[PDB]
RNA sequence: UAUUAAUCUAGAGUGUGGUAGGGAGUUUUGGAAUUUCAUGUGGAGCGGUGAAAUGCGUAGAUAUAUGAAGGAACACCAGUGGCGAAGGCGAAAACUUAGGCCAUUACUGACGCUUAGGCUUGAAAGUGUGGGGAGCAAAUAGGAUUAGAUACCCUAGUAGUCCACACCGUAAACGAUAGAUACUAGCUGUCGGGGCGAUCCCCUCGGUAGUGAAGUUAACACAUUAAGUAUCUCGCCUGG
RNA sequence: CAAGGAUAGCACCGGUGAUUGGAGUUAAGUCGUAACAAGGUACCCCUACGAGAACGUGGGGGUGGAUCA
């Protein structure tokens, strides 16, 4: 899971943080839930919209490559 | 958040106020005029309409109460700025 | 206020020209400016958008007018010289305080602790602690308190008794 | 000694003290409070002398000005509780009155009838002798 | 009980700090899809239900790849999750705005409930206007079972659709449950904060599914996430 | 100034009809059983289009539904 919960920020932002997002992100390029991601549920809607701005970012795919 | 600590605390109805009729109601007016002019801007805003007759309903009836509350704590605003 | 963007430059170019025409377009702000000369190297898109294989990483940390930061996100994205634009501000979620930086050494903790390294502690990443003290420093409380003692009589064996000596 | 989250201002305290007795029949609760209100102490005080109550305290927080009042609903040590049942005869909408000349038993007399009538509260039955009527709050038995 | 001067602040918020969320009006791009058009290929088929046919293809269809493009909306992100006046909220980003939640030992001095009247929005379908129509699409045209297949099956296919103005006003708009006040066992957990505390476990308050005793009930079953108890008002039903 | 009174556009109430729609009312007439089976189509509400109709049908909303942990 995140180090973000762990250390204590309350929010997350695309500081190019790829690889934890390699562990929430399945090798598809495809989010996972909160299930596999392990976030509470604040960190969750934080990588939520990094990996979406990360697709549009063009940092993670959309489905194409 | 327009406005939290300019009118609450520039001006004093009694010997100390943080939280009053007047400096409620003066406060909930400036929100007015800054709602009113962002539905103006931008007139498809609904949630902002009911949150303003919320408040001049709730500020008609502060008024309403100090009337007869206080022999007079209100006669600093009681008018609307809408014209 | 404060202003973090993330650039996406168009296709694969050169560091320092990509650069400047970054510059170039953060000029495009009234007053958000402030910038702190940086930028995150050579980083490729890992997807071709039609043609365009990598692109170069950029980061532009500064503060201003917050009104004055949608023409950016208009002339960075409609202009070939920036793709995304991305902001960091509080209408995304924000967490941001400028006094919970005292929770760092939590960040060493678990940066030891995100993964037991040692062959003696293998423990799993998700697993309790308990130094557990349970500090609250929020309570909302009242001190009721008795002034005025009437009426002598209270309810403390309140638990039935019945059914004395049966034959 | 209040219970838990103080009580803010009701509609009027004879109600928030119905629900109060009401929820202490009801889920094993001895000791209440309620927000400050003389009637509310002359009714307890009233109720503590017909033996139906217990210990009745008046409580103060940091500040006195503010005021509330705990009392134990009285049970015995086999949980029986004192007071059965409840019922308002005036309510705030309605504050019916009743001349001394309606004065009646409290359904078959065995019952305690309590009137505000001049100054404080009387029994219905008390205030048949001073000829007095009023405006008869509650009946409880 | 309406109350006078003062009032008491325990509420309404509000001084202040922390504060999470798909809240929203507003404005931007990105992903690509889709089908085409310039481009060439290539040999023989496509359509489909229970089976086929209607319906398409050598004068080059399938399929093809980049270039370029129209409308159009954004796989996942989607939870003992949160934000929500209802209707709802998720490719992102931000202007703005709203609602909070936690805590403030605090203030006007309780300054608030429902709502005649007035105000507001309102899923979605569809409508006149101007434009667009990419895509599917009723009605159906044709065809398949059929005693009928009109409903259910397949293709061709337009109204419709779509963007904005104006009109839309209803939904199984529900929580089959209008609210507001005050109060009432708990628990597995978990969410936002105050958090001691790698995260934690652990809680404080509000929330989020269930739970079961009182209580509730025609029974369903609800139960401190009442269909529990009391206070105030608007809407309704008196057998079909 | 009076009871009573007319010329020309209106105004108020009562009744009525060529014909026509719906409601109740015929053991038994008549299209299929749409729907109740998940009535084979899970269903229903709003709304839009048509078949002689059940009804479907285009979109949205809902559980008052099934195997089932």
């Amino acid at each position: 899971y995140c180090r973000f919960c762990a250390i204590g920020q309350l929010r997350i932002d695309l500081i190019d943080d790829l690889e934890a997002l390699k562990r929430f992100l399945s090798p598809y390029a495809k989010i996972n839930p909160r299930r596999i991601t392990g976030n509470c549920q604040m960190h969750q809607r934080h990588v939520a919209k990094a990996l979406k701005r990360a697709r549009y970012l063009a940092l993670v795919p959309f489905v194409k490559d | 958040q327009i406005d939290k600590n300019g009118i609450i605390k520039s001006a004093q109805l009694h010997d100390k106020d943080v939280g009053s009729i007047q400096v409620q109601v003066s406060l909930l007016t400036s929100q007015i005029k800054q709602l009113t002019d962002h539905l103006l801007a931008n007139k498809k805003d609904f949630i902002s309409k009911r949150g303003l007759y919320a408040k001049v309903s709730k500020r008609k009836r502060l008024l309403k109460y100090l009337k007869h509350n206080d022999l007079e704590a209100y006669r600093n605003l009681v008018k609307t700025l809408n014209l | 206020m404060q202003y973090n963007i993330i650039l996406l430059v168009d296709g694969s170019l050169s560091l320092e020209q990509a650069n400047q025409v970054n510059e170039k377009q953060q000029q495009t702000l009234t007053n958000v400016e402030g910038l702190q000369t940086e930028y995150l190297g050579l980083k490729e898109l890992a997807y071709p958008i039609k043609k365009q294989l990598s692109a170069h990483y950029y980061r532009w940390k500064f503060s201003g007018d917050n009104q004055s930061t949608k023409d950016f996100k208009r002339t960075a994205n409609i202009n070939k010289q920036v793709l995304r634009e991305l902001i960091i501000n509080l209408e995304r979620e924000y967490g941001y305080l400028a006094s919970i930086n005292p929770k760092k050494q939590q960040l060493a903790l678990q940066k030891r602790a995100k993964y037991d390294e040692i062959i003696a502690r293998e423990n799993n990443p998700e697993n309790p602690d308990v130094p557990v003290t349970s500090g609250l420093a929020s309570t909302q409380p009242r001190l009721s308190r008795t002034e005025k003692a009437q009426k002598p009589k209270e309810e403390l064996w309140d638990v039935v008794q019945k059914m004395g000596n049966f034959d | 000694i209040t219970t838990t989250k103080p009580i803010k201002a009701h509609f009027d305290p004879v109600a928030d003290l119905l629900t109060k007795i009401n929820n202490a029949r009801k889920a094993k609760l001895m000791t209440v409070t309620t927000i400050a209100s003389k009637l509310k102490i002359a009714i307890l005080e009233i109720l503590v002398k017909e033996g139906y109550l217990a210990n009745f305290q008046v409580l103060e927080n940091k500040s006195k000005t503010k005021r509330i009042v705990t009392f134990n609903l009285k049970y015995t040590q086999r949980r029986i509780p004192s007071i059965n049942g409840v019922k308002q005869i005036s309510k705030p909408g309605l504050r019916i009155y009743r001349p001394f000349e309606k004065l009646p038993l409290v359904l078959n007399g065995l019952g305690i009838a309590i009137i505000s009538t001049s100054d404080g509260v009387m029994t219905d039955k008390v205030a048949r002798l001073k000829k007095i009527g009023g405006e008869i709050l509650a009946y409880v038995w």
